[PDB]
């Protein structure tokens, strides 16, 4: 039996401060 | 054997690896801190980050 993840599961990559930023 | 060849002979190890992370340092070297100052045009260095 299933349903969808829509978009949980993302995380903190790296233990840095930024800020206001469009990050990859 | 106490008189194998020299590449027979037994050898110790021991490999350091070093968690080089922007996490908390916790294994330093005989490093001093001074005072802390602000405001002001300075030389710094923070746990090796100079
Ligand atoms: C994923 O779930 C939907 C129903 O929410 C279903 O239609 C689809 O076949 C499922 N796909 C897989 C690979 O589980």
């Amino acid at each position: 039996a299933y349903t969808n993840s829509f978009t949980r599961g993302v995380y903190y990559p790296d233990k840095v401060f930024r800020s206001s930023v469009l990050h990859s | 054997q106490p008189t194998n060849g020299v590449g027979y002979q037994p050898y110790r190890v021991v490999v350091l690896s070093f968690e080089l992370l922007h996490a908390p340092a916790t294994v330093c070297g005989p490093k001093k801190s001074t005072n802390l100052v602000k405001n002001k045009c300075v030389n710094f260095n923070f746990n090796g980050l100079t």
